[PDB]
């Protein structure tokens, strides 16, 4: 039915970002064969007289009988009976394993036992058990295990866990902060109940008053009903206009009136479904979801290949050769479907303009990178190497001419900031990124905001590093203390950057950012080089020890993937126009890469060939260096390669 | 387009005295080795030999792209030293057309690879294997190369 | 003033723990040329009666007169004056940045203007600014901006603003969600007041509201007294009795009455400039500061001094052999005093019995951690690389006897589990780790817990790396398949793997561990090796440039460096009883520098001395086959490496 | 107490034409590089050349210092023949006693600093300084040593 699938899909989507809190009701405790208050009021009535009242007690008798018993007999007898009743120790039941398996964030309980805490204990997560008004002020974590009702950790006495109707009268006057945090959690997260009927008038009146405050902006929590008998439609509409969303287990499974725990089993079975890729079976819906994912980053014009797997949650392992392979895809072949659609024009003609509007968008950057097919049927591949980075082209006059040009729009402002940084002077560059941060939210452009964060960060890093360089060193070198920056500028930048560290730069941004920009976070932290150089220094010895006795083929030997990643990550920052294009990391990367190229070439060149050494690859790539490589040598090369690699 | 070297090379096996066909095919690694080493094992003799041509030889062979097979795997789930054949295509630099093939085969091979990788970050399968090409005492063994392009 | 001393000490406490949230006041908002409220009151009087009040307005009149204006003309001219007097942009003040410099948990805004929004947006964080009932619900982010005064982002209408007498009359229902979340924010985090006036005293109402029953669990917030007139002892007495901590700006330093800027800035920069150590003063506070941090350091077995992350929050740099270089020192040198007390004998007797005992323990621990002396007095030192091992050498009978007994402490069970796992008996290891995780919950010793947990994932990762080619490679090597595991164990391990990961292991542990055991963050990711590998490669290329040049290097520029890093890594993951030694090319991480240290000395056995080799180093350092070198050989050796080092 | 052994060194600078005192407390790396080489510098005419003595002689110095001197640094804030005088000691393996001191002096050193310590993370300062050996046309210079092992 539409309502039930809608409800479960709501639960899943809210959980995916981690906004779920589960109301531990008393039903779970009695699900563990724990005797209830039914047994607990008995001896009270027996000392009262010698016979339980036939029929169901009203909402007042249940609270008043222990009150009468206490006020008549004594607190000492009250606590003694509390010991005689609350000393039972029981194991867990599969309910707790499930409810923890839902990966909650916060836990609140009203049943007065401690079974959920020990279920967490075995499960191995950390929670803060708060049960006294003084526990709140010393919160030892950001996860809170509230117990509004209170536990018996500090004993079995009245301060402890109480069910005295006088204490029902004593409201928040005892425990104000508990109610405060209860209202807070009910307000921030989406709420689900479990293990309760309709016998807590208090909670419903809280909810009704809450909905009376928020007016029409109230997030309706969810409720589960375990009645074998059906709940009538008028009651459902009453609770709907009440503000509660009921999910009825009766419409889901069929059982006996005394089945009990097997209904809860089923309701957790309903909850536990948590997936997205399992609903991709339609040919069109493949491209529908694909577009819905890929679209937000049109502002970026290129992405890295082995980086690209980060978007797709590692479901496919993207070989840098432009071909893709399955990594964690347990469902339909949506990339296999897309690649078989690519080579079939008749299937391309079986689509409307609704998908053509997204095919047009895909085309541009998809072929800009150059992904072809999978690794199975692929034949002879070939990548395109070209650089439009004029800053890489070493023509500063034209960039000055473009700098003198006025402003057009946000993307153009980003490019101009990139060239201003390219000239070396930074004052007006920082001013420009300042204004662009001011007005970026006016256009509400997501990716460029974080790109600009990284911009201003690495600009400041470069300025301060150069300052440390002129800091001392300059006087001895240039003879005069050249001060190219006003002391006011330094004072301002230092006063606005006392504490800023980049680690939380991905933690303080709106949570809607990462869901569409998971891949791009890797450019913030110091991992700008760790993911790259590892494979470089692996393949280095790989080929160096491959040596000249085998591991032999014409176009799979040695640097095959090396050129792929080499010119794939070459223009990544060099075409998106990011800034640390002058950093010893790229000195390092280019020098290593170029050395591997020359090494494979000249180890092919002079290798001894008995009969089969030259039968394989009876042609050589010879390392025919291109203009790009020469510019690399000009820019980021100190040995420049022969300076040591001619003695060696 | 600009600068990348590209071909393909497959990896094929078989079983001696059997029609069992279960192994990885089309390993991008398909790595191989050859070595001839000598040491001081003849420093002293009755001073009247002819020759022995000892020539300690060494042959490694490693292939890795997984997906061996599932049928003969299931049949064996319930020491002939196998047999291996290799195929490589050589292109003419002057014409650049598919005209020549290179055939490689070894009678005996011993897959002896380490059995403990255990990488922290779960890879895409990647069960790398290595092989040692064995030789008997009768004759032949090592590599039998057949040259194609009889045009 | 000692009072001021513990106040600043506790501000430093709340500075980093994340317990701090600010309550911004009207003074700073006025400090931005923002037209004050009394001027709008005068304008209201002018438009109402055409005459100004002679004498100061009463407390009610300020919000009372606007009721008259609203009632007699109407909201037409009300919104007109809203337009006319609140459509004025203003330039920002530095107080905003100074406040945000400390990164508070949230901001409580009693100002209509969006200046706080400007400061926050150019700071770098986006806060979920809340102003109405609709605003709480859609809050995606976890960091909030709280404008109790309200904003004008919803337009210049009196409905959204809280400047109406009926509103303070009806605040209890119109905007209750913000009120309750405000109370919670007060409760769960420390509070400081800034720039707050003396007209309505939000302190008055809220202090009364929470004092209503605040028994013993409240941390009184701290108010900076801003007006030029000095505070009175009677006034301070009244307020402290009331529940506020009042610090007078003139109680530190005095200037002109209208010079609010210099006063407030002086107070706030006094409070800020304390980094971590400026009030230690005498020697009694020398011992306790290092005490509270290094007391947990006695728990662990052996530590790499490269792993000395933030011993003192990155205050000082601890290099290879064990000397100290000041990294972030500006105040008291609390390490030189302790080290010289260690150097001196008579001054040791100044320590009391407990103090002397702690000093003896600290000196012993410094002996056991390899730290000897600072570079100030570092001379001819020698550190013991005698490896302490039992499985790294292979005395298998020792653990085979060490297993057959009944343990007493959890540490015994931990080391037994590690030893047994090293033996290949990986099955019962899971049940044992279960026993530790289950029983080690009601106890305050968590490093063992963390390491126990991180074993699980790595061992299971190895096991999963095994089974795939056990049903794969298994018949490739030894012909016959085998089943070292049952189906139930496989089902249980898959079930536990399904809903588990490693990314949140550190985030899953309490705050106290995160403070005391913050170094233990690096090892439980995977790229650690990935991250020290790049350091090793930089060292590799430096050493190989040295060999290609032949450059002489004095002292400790030895690939020993390299190889002493080799011992560091070969000791760390072993002494702590961690399976993490048994991984993938950890082996090749050994291998590269292993064959490399062969090559370094191999080429090095050619030194073409000219004039300085004999004089500087007669009887040269000499390459010798180390015993630990041989253990490396017989613990890691493959065959291909032998081949290439043979032909090399 | 096993073999974590190591020594220390002293580095003294000086500015010529006056008694300026500049020095470095310690030099950890202290990478000393000496290069002698040649490629081709002879035409080969005039029948008997009667002479050739070309030899590329370069001396490289490298120190790391955290002690400049404010006595002059502050005054300059509001060149000279940095000439360098290295100082060190030597030990006799037979006795292992402090008996010999070794001095190394350069009267003409011009610092050749590279303005590219562009790095992401904040290091422990460590401003490594690299020097080049400069020579005049008259005579001598380069290196001078003093021996203090008299007994």
């Amino acid at each position: 039915d539409n309502n039930v699938v809608e409800c479960i899909k709501e639960i899943t989507e809210s959980s995916r970002n981690g906004k779920l809190v589960f109301f531990v009701g008393a039903g779970v405790s009695t699900l563990s064969d724990y005797p209830q208050w039914w047994r607990l009021v008995d001896k009270y009535h027996e000392e009262l007289y010698g016979s339980p009242k036939k029929g169901n007690y009203s909402s007042d008798e249940y609270l008043r009988i222990p009150q009468i018993f206490y006020n008549v007999k004594g607190e000492m007898a009250f606590d003694g009976i509390l010991k005689d009743f609350f000393q039972v120790d029981k194991p867990t039941n599969p309910i707790h394993d499930k409810i923890l398996a839902m990966n909650p964030a916060h836990v609140i309980t009203t049943n007065y036992d401690n079974l959920i805490d020990t279920a967490c204990w075995k499960r191995g997560k950390y929670f803060s058990v708060i049960s006294a008004e003084e526990d709140v002020a010393n919160a030892t974590s950001s996860r809170y295990l509230l117990k509004v009702a209170g536990d018996f950790r500090k004993g079995f006495k009245g301060e402890n866990v109480v069910l005295k109707e006088d204490d029902y009268l004593n409201y928040d006057q005892n425990y104000p902060l508990i109610s405060n945090l209860m209202k807070t959690i009910i307000a921030t997260h989406t709420i689900v109940f479990i293990g309760y009927g309709l016998g807590d008038y208090n909670i419903n009146m809280l909810l009704n008053w809450v909905r009376k405050l928020q007016k029409d902006s109230f997030h309706k929590p969810f409720f589960i009903r375990t009645d074998p008998s059906p709940i009538e439609n008028e009651t459902l509409i009453y609770y709907e206009n009440k503000g509660l969303r009921i999910i009825d287990a009766a419409s889901l499974i069929d059982s006996n009136e005394y089945d009990y725990l097997e209904r809860y089993s089923a309701v957790m079975d309903l909850l536990i479904e948590s997936q997205e890729n399992k609903f991709i079976t339609k040919d069109d819906e493949v491209i529908d979801y694909i577009y819905g994912k890929i679209s937000p980053l049109f502002a970026l014009q290129y992405i890295r290949k082995i980086d690209l797997k980060h978007v797709f949650e590692y479901d496919y392992h993207f070989e840098v050769n432009g071909t893709v392979v399955r990594h964690k895809n347990k469902g339909f072949g949506y990339m296999e479907r897309f690649f078989e659609l690519k080579e079939s024009c008749d299937e391309r003609s079986k689509l409307s303009k609704k998908q053509y509007e997204r095919f047009n968008a895909l085309f541009n950057f998809f072929e800009k990178n150059g992904v072809i097919c999978m690794a199975k049927d692929a034949g002879t591949l070939n990548t395109s190497i070209e650089i439009n980075s004029l800053a890489y082209h070493g023509k500063y006059d034209v960039m000055k001419k473009f700098i003198e040009e006025q402003s057009v729009s946000i993307e153009d402002d980003y490019k101009k900031a990139f060239f201003l940084a390219c000239l070396g002077r930074w004052e007006e560059s920082y001013d420009l990124y300042s204004n662009i941060i001011l007005n970026s939210i006016d256009e509400s452009n997501g990716c460029v905001y974080y790109l600009s964060q990284i911009n201003r960060y690495r600009i400041y890093q470069s300025i301060t590093q150069a300052v440390t360089q002129f800091n001392g060193l300059g006087l001895l070198t240039f003879g005069r203390h050249y001060k190219p920056f006003t002391d006011e500028f330094l004072a301002r930048i230092e006063r606005e950057m006392t504490n800023f560290n980049i680690d939380d730069l991905f933690n303080g941004m709106p949570f809607e950012f990462q869901k569409k920009y998971k891949i791009l976070e890797f450019l913030s932290d110091n991992q700008f080089l760790y993911d790259d150089t590892v494979k470089l220094f692996e393949l280095t010895n790989k080929v160096r020890s491959e040596m000249s006795e085998g591991s032999y083929s014409f176009g799979m030997s040695s640097d095959i993937v090396v050129l792929l990643r080499l010119y794939d990550n070459l223009r990544f920052l060099y075409e998106n126009c990011l800034w640390s294009v002058s950093f010893h990391e790229f000195h390092q990367y280019i020098r290593n890469s170029m050395s591997l190229l020359i090494e494979k070439a000249e180890y092919e060149r002079t290798r001894d060939i008995d009969e089969l050494g030259f039968s394989f690859f009876g042609k050589k790539s010879g390392f025919f260096m291109e203009y790009y490589d020469f510019v690399n040598i000009s820019r980021h090369f100190k040995i420049d390669d022969i300076k040591n690699l001619e003695r060696s | 387009m600009k600068t990348v070297i590209q071909d393909t090379a497959d990896v094929y096996f078989k079983r001696k005295s059997d029609g069992k066909l279960v192994f990885t095919a089309e390993a991008q690694t398909a790595s191989f080795s050859q070595a001839i080493s000598e040491e001081k094992l003849r420093g002293g003799i009755g001073n009247k030999p002819l020759y022995i041509l000892k020539s300690e030889k060494e042959i490694n062979l490693t292939v890795k792209n997984a997906f061996f097979d599932l049928e003969w795997l299931a049949m064996t789930q319930g020491s002939e030293r196998y047999e291996v054949e290799y195929r490589t295509i050589a292109y003419n630099p002057d014409t650049e057309e598919v005209y020549s093939d290179i055939y490689i085969q070894f009678p005996n091979v011993s897959p002896s690879g380490e059995f403990e990788m255990s990488l922290e970050n779960g890879n895409a399968l990647a069960p790398e294997i290595k092989f040692e090409a064995l030789a008997d005492t009768d004759t032949d063994e090592m590599a039998v190369v057949i040259e194609a392009s009889r045009d």
